[PDB]
């Protein structure tokens, strides 16, 4: 299990997980707040 | 009397407990450098004292206005009120006086016990004192500055800064007074929370 | 204006300033400023046409005012005089304010 | 010291007149540079000292102000006025020519002297009342000159800034505007329009 | 009306562009029955377009002569939300990422084989240092003041 967790900590697997989570977050943000050209909250 | 913000977590090495109000709460390691900690103690003290004065000024007049003793505008509507001088002259006067007093405070921060003396009437001088707690004229009632008083002051300051953050965020989301928000919460709490204002 | 009067006045004032007022400073600056190449002057480096004319710059004036200074300060005076004349003739130029 | 609780720079020791240890940029590290700065500062302060009454008095006597007195040269064929009377030879080429002729040769002899003390304080014909004979009063008058001259330089900065803020008017008009109702018309209105 | 630009909520060409978009979407919509999934998708797209145009009009954007919104980055307070506020947010996030990466590189600098901690990321230390970039401006300013940000080699 330690070796498998070490494999999960290697550069491509960790990069894939991180970038997939980031892409999912950005896609969900773009669904819930679509067509954002300005920052109108202030 | 030290305590822990998190019972499981261990205190950092630079937070041994000499400073008042030490609960080991530096998870982001901002005050690892001793000079940084020395600056941040003064920053916390000044911010907390100003937050005390500010939260009192935006809470107690509003409470008295709601009761009916006085008719004072809200803290967000007090800028547009009428005074004997315009806001620009008041800002300039405040800038001049604050420049002087805060430059004096900054000299004491940089080197303690260096600006304790009056520059006009040289016979007047503050007694020797720790940085951040200038005795003498600033303590007319001669209250003892024990570490219990310092801890109580820091706790009230942290509560006041949290209250001011709540003040500004609540006015940003609802556009009404914080005591009005408290009254709305007390009307029926389970449908007047953070949730139903979004 | 009268071109002769203005030209004579400006040339006389410029020559007066060069002879009396700004003479010692100029002489000290030419004493400190001499063109040299590779640590030696242009003439002694091998250039036969870079020799300074010591005969043309020798003068009988008590302070050393020579013909080249006369030409330079007269050029200043003539330029100033013609600037004055051409500006005074024109009844315009940054006047509306 | 200019700034209490702040260490003095190594270039300044307080021996000079008006030496309050103020050099944040360290301009006067080189001693001959510091001597040149002393001479230039003294000349600047003396010129501003001659300036300040020369600006206030013509405004107080109702002759305009220190910006009206330069309007005539802007106009084509302008005529200068002194005490309300037009000077017959007061035209821009003649005034500029006599200013260049006489302002030079009086700034030239000032550069002929090599003594630094004589470059700052020449004495002789310029001290006819004998105020520099006693040394202690000489240093006291040096300090008084330095302080009043720095005040004059600050006053001239105020002159320029108030002229930029309020174009085409006089400093005494600004003083009267402040004295009319000080809580409403001041630097605050221009600092926050 | 900065730089001769009409506001997008008072621009005829903006409404014209919305009309062309809605007309094209309706022409695509006419090929299917209204109760079908493609028709519902097209209707959702039309509603999204209408909401987008209304939001662009109400946001205060200045529309050019071609009917498209033009951003102003000169710093005008009416248009601080186009560049300056998103720019500040981006600078905060980028400083967060850079500070976290620099802290991780500093932490694994004095090891036996530091490169092994770069090909294989040590996740607990990285997750410990992830939130240290929340206060990145304060930490960076103090490190610059104490002379720890730069290396004198
Ligand atoms: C402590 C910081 C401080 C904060 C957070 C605010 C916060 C606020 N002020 Mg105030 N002010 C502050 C100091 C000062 N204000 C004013 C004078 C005014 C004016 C004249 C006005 C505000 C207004 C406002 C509001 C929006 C800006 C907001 C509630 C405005 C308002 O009431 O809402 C639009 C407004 O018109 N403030 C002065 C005197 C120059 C201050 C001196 O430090
Ligand atoms: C040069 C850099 C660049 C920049 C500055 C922009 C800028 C922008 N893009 Mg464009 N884009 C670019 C290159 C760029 N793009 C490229 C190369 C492509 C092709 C791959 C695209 C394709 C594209 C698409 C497909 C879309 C955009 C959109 C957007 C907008 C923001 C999206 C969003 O809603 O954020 C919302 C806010 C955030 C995600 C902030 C997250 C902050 C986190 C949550 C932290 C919060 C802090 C605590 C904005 C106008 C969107 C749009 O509608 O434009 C009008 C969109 O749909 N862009
Ligand atoms: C106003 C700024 C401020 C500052 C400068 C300090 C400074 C300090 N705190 Mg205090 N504190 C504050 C507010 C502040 N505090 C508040 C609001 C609370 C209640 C939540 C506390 C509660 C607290 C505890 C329980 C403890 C400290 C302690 C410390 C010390 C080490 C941590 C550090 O230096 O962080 C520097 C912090 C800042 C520069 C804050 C900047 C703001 C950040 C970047 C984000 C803004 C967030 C906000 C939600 C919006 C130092 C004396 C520790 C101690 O040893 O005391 C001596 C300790 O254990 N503090
Ligand atoms: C210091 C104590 C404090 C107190 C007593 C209150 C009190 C109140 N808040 Mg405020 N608030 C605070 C700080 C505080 N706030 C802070 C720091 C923030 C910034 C996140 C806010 C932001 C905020 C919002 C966005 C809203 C309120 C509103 C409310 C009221 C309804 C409850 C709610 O919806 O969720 C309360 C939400 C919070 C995030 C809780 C913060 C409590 C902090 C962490 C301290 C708790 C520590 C200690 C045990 C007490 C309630 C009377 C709501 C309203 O408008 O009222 C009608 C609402 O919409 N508050
Ligand atoms: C520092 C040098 C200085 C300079 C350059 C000026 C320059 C000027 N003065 Mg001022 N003045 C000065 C000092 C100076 N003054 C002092 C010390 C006093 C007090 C005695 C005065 C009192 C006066 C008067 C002037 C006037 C003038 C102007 C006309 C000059 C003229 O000769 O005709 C000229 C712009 C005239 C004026 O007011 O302009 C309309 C006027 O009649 N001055
Ligand atoms: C040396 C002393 C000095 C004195 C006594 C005055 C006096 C005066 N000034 Mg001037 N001024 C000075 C120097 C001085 N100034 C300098 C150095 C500057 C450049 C920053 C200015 C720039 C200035 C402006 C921009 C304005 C005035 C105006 C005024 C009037 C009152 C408002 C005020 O002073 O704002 C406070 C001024 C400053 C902070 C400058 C420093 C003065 C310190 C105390 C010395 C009053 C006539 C106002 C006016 O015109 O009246 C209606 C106004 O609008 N002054
Ligand atoms: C079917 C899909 C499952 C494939 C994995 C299961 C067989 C692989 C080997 C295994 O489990 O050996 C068992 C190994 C290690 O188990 C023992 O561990 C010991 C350490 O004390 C020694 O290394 C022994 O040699 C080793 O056999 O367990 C793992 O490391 C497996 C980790 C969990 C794997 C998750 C599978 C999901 C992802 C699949 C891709
Ligand atoms: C904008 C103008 C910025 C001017 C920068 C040039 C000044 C010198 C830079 C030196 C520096 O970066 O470090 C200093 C700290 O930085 C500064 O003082 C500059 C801060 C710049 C940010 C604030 C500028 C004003 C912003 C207004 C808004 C001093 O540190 P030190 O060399 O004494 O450190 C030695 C160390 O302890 C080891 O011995
Ligand atoms: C410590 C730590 C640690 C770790 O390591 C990391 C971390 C976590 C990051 C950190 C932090 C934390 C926190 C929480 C903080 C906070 C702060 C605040 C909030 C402040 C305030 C602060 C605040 C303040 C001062 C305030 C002030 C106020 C005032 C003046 C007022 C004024 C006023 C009045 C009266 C009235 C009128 O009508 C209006 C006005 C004019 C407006
Ligand atoms: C050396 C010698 C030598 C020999 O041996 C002998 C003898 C001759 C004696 C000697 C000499 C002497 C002399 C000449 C002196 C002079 C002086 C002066 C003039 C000063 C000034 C001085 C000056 C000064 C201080 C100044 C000051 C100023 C001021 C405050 C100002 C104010 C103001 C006002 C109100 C108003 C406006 O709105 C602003 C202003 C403008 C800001
Ligand atoms: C002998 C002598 C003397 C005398 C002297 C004299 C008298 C001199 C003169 C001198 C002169 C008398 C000089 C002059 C010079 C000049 C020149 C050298 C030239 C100039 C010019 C130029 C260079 C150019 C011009 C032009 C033209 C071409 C046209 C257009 C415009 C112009 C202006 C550009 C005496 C008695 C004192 C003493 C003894 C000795």
């Amino acid at each position: 299990m330690r070796d498998f967790k070490t494999y999960l900590s290697v550069a491509p697997v960790l990069s894939t997980l991180w970038f997939g989570s980031l892409a999912g977050l950005l896609i969900e943000i773009n669904r819930f707040f679509p067509d954002a050209l300005t920052f109108p909250f202030f | 009397k030290k305590g822990e913000w998190l019972p499981g977590l261990a205190s950092p090495g630079y937070l041994t407990g000499s400073l008042p109000g030490d609960n080991g709460f530096d998870p982001l390691a901002l005050a690892e450098d001793p000079e940084n900690l020395r600056w941040f103690v003064q920053a916390e003290l000044v911010n907390g004292r100003w937050a005390m004065l500010g939260v009192a000024g935006m809470l107690l007049p509003e409470v008295f206005t709601s009761i009916g003793i006085i008719d004072v505008p809200k803290w967000y509507d007090a800028g547009k009120s009428e005074y004997f001088a315009s806001s620009s002259t008041l800002f300039v006067i405040e800038f001049i006086l604050f420049h002087y007093v805060e430059i004096r405070r900054w000299q004491d921060i940089k080197n303690p016990g260096c600006v304790n003396q009056d520059p006009i009437f040289k016979q007047y001088s503050l007694p020797p004192n720790e940085c951040g707690y200038p005795g003498g004229i600033f303590n007319p009632l001669n209250f003892a500055p024990t570490t219990e008083a310092k801890e109580k002051e820091l706790a009230n300051g942290r509560l006041a800064m949290l209250a001011f953050l709540g003040f500004i965020v609540q006015h940003n989301v609802t556009g009404k007074g914080p005591f009005d928000n408290l009254q709305q919460h007390l009307s029926d709490p389970w449908h007047n929370t953070i949730i139903q204002t979004f | 204006l009268s071109p002769s009067l203005v030209i004579s006045l400006s040339t006389g004032l410029s020559l007066f300033l060069g002879r009396f007022v700004f003479f010692n400073f100029q002489r000290e600056n030419m004493a400190k400023q001499v063109p040299e190449q590779n640590g030696m002057s242009h003439f002694e480096a091998g250039d036969t046409r870079a020799k300074e004319y010591v005969s043309l710059l020798k003068s009988n004036d008590p302070v050393g005012f020579n013909i080249v200074d006369v030409l330079a300060w007269g050029s200043i005076g003539h330029i100033v005089a013609y600037y004055i004349l051409a500006t005074a003739s024109n009844g315009y130029d940054p006047s509306f304010f | 010291e200019w700034m209490p609780g702040q260490p003095r720079p190594a270039h300044l020791d307080g021996s000079a007149p008006g030496d309050f240890g103020f050099d944040p940029l360290g301009l006067g590290e080189v001693p001959e540079n510091l001597e040149r700065f002393k001479e230039s500062e003294l000349i600047h302060c003396r010129w501003a000292m001659l300036a300040v009454p020369g600006i206030l008095v013509p405004e107080a006597l109702g002759l305009g102000n220190w910006v009206k007195a330069q309007e005539w040269a802007a106009l084509p064929g302008g005529q200068a006025t002194y005490l309300g009377n037009p000077v017959p030879w007061g035209n821009l080429p003649t005034i500029l020519a006599i200013e260049f002729l006489a302002i030079a040769f009086v700034e030239h002899q000032r550069s002929m002297e090599k003594d630094s003390e004589k470059k700052k304080y020449p004495g002789g014909a310029f001290d006819p009342l004998g105020y520099s004979k006693d040394p202690k009063k000489f240093e006291e008058l040096k300090l008084k000159e330095i302080k009043n001259g720095r005040l004059a330089l600050l006053a001239f900065v105020g002159f320029c800034i108030q002229q930029s803020a309020y174009p085409g008017t006089g400093p005494l008009e600004n003083l009267a505007t402040h004295l009319a109702d000080p809580w409403h018309n001041n630097i605050g209105d221009i600092v926050i329009p | 009306d900065i730089a001769g630009l009409t506001p997008c909520k008072e621009s005829k060409q903006f409404a014209k562009r919305e009309k062309q978009a809605l007309k094209k979407l309706q022409a695509s919509l006419k090929l299917y029955a209204d109760d079908s999934a493609p028709a519902l998708a097209i209707k959702a797209t039309m509603e999204k377009t209408k909401k987008r145009f209304d939001n662009y009009g109400k946001y205060g954007l200045l529309c050019g002569s071609d009917g498209l919104p033009h951003l102003i980055v000169s710093g005008d307070q009416r248009h601080w939300g186009e560049f300056i506020t998103p720019g500040i947010l981006f600078l905060y996030i980028a400083g967060w990422i850079g500070w976290v990466g620099r802290s991780y590189l500093i932490a694994i600098r004095d090891e036996k084989k530091p490169t092994q901690k770069e090909i294989i990321i040590d996740v607990p230390l990285a997750s410990s240092l992830l939130f240290r970039g929340f206060s990145w401006p304060v930490a960076a300013y103090r490190e610059l003041l104490n002379g720890e940000l730069v290396d004198n080699n």
